[PDB]
């Protein structure tokens, strides 16, 4: 199957409160496996999955040192961007980065990412050709021209096609066994009389992982694209997720409806009636 | 392993 | 440059049980956020923070509580709101 290794970088300034706050977070196939946070007590790269604890002390100190230098570099980027945009020096600002790669089953790279955001908005991104940049505005075009002169795209493409996927192959060999973890949903339906004429049939799905799931209500064969309400699936707090979906139905006519629960840890989708 | 980043 | 947090408060298990309670906050920016949870509860752990493809941030706060009837609270301060938004339950 396709796999990914990506890093989510945050730097946010605190005018007057000292050095800015700096974070690196690593994901393998969307699950957090390493974390560095400059506001922990002894900033260090830390394991965030217990399979990552195979890696030796040289790994951790190599990555800690790299993070410290990345951190030193984002404090300049913050001061640089204020000037490019000519903004007041009083305010808090953010830089965010998404960097990594998505690889196919042959282990070759499918998707490479190098994308920047300033104050929640796009700033510059490495295009999919892995040779050119998209700047979002005039400030970002300053960065673009300079990264063209540096051969920054070529530096990135070498990283993304090589280093990045090699490291991922090394991480999959360690936490593959863990990453395939699937928990099946546990579903049930709850009943709520609504004044005066209405019942609310709520379909719950709980204990499931991963969080990708689909819930539908059907009125004798059809799918109810309306009247149906739906919560963004939510972490329960223990590594499993939650979702519910419901709808309001007239009275004594709650035999006509059926919930269906679509999840990869189900051999067959679930069908539930009240 | 994350890349060393360059300046904006 | 400013986006309003979305809040869900809910229980980890479905009147006296070992229930952990949850305040899940998503879709917000800037990242500074202040979430508070009888009324006003102490010993509130808070997940380390993260953000998602769309750059929006998210966190999970949870207490530990045993309910019955009492009412339980959620109030987040965040620059996008003039006043902290408070949110309740079931």
């Amino acid at each position: 199957g396709p796999h990914s290794l990506r890093y989510f970088v945050t730097a946010v300034s605190r005018p007057g409160l000292g050095e800015p706050r700096y974070m690196e977070v690593g994901y393998v196939d969307d699950t957090e496996f390493v974390r560095f946070d400059s506001d922990a007590e002894n900033p260090r790269y830390e394991p965030r999955a217990r399979w990552m604890e195979q890696e030796g002390p040289e790994y951790w100190e190599r990555e800690t040192q790299k993070a410290k230098g990345n951190e030193q570099s984002f404090r300049v980027d913050l001061r640089t961007l204020l000037g490019y945009y000519n903004q007041s020096k009083g305010g808090s600002h953010t830089i965010q980065v998404i960097s990594g790669c998505e690889v196919g089953s042959d282990g070759r790279l499918l998707r490479g990412y190098q994308q920047y955001a300033y104050d929640g908005c796009d700033y510059i991104a490495l295009n999919e050709d892995l040779k050119t940049w998209t700047a979002a505005d005039m400030a970002a075009l300053i960065t673009k021209h300079k990264w063209e002169q540096a051969g920054e795209a070529e530096r990135l493409r070498a990283y993304l096609e090589g280093t990045c996927v090699e490291w991922l192959r090394r991480y999959l060999k360690n936490g593959n066994a863990t990453l395939l973890r699937t928990d099946s949903p546990k579903a049930h339906v709850t009943h709520h009389s609504r004044p005066e004429d209405k019942v609310t049939l709520r379909c719950w799905a709980l204990g499931f992982y991963p969080a990708d799931i689909t819930l539908t209500w059907q009125l004798n064969g059809e799918e109810l694209i309306q009247d149906m309400e739906l919560v963004e699936t939510r972490p329960a707090g223990d590594g499993t997720f939650q979702k519910w979906a419901s709808v309001v139905v007239p009275l004594g006519k709650e035999q006509y409806y059926t919930c269906h629960v679509y999840h990869q840890g189900l051999p067959e989708p679930l069908t539930l009636r009240w | 392993s994350i890349i060393v980043f360059n300046l904006l | 440059i400013q986006k309003t947090p979305q809040i869900q408060v809910y229980s980890r298990h479905p009147n006296g049980k070992p229930n952990i309670l949850n305040c899940y906050v998503t879709q917000f920016h800037p990242p500074h956020i202040e979430i508070q949870m009888g009324k006003k509860i102490p010993k509130v752990e808070m997940s380390d923070m993260s953000f998602s493809k769309d750059w929006s941030f998210y966190i999970l706060a949870h207490t530990e509580f045993t309910p019955t009837t009492d009412t339980y609270a959620c109030r987040v301060k965040h620059a996008s709101m003039a006043e902290p938004k408070t949110v309740y339950w079931d």
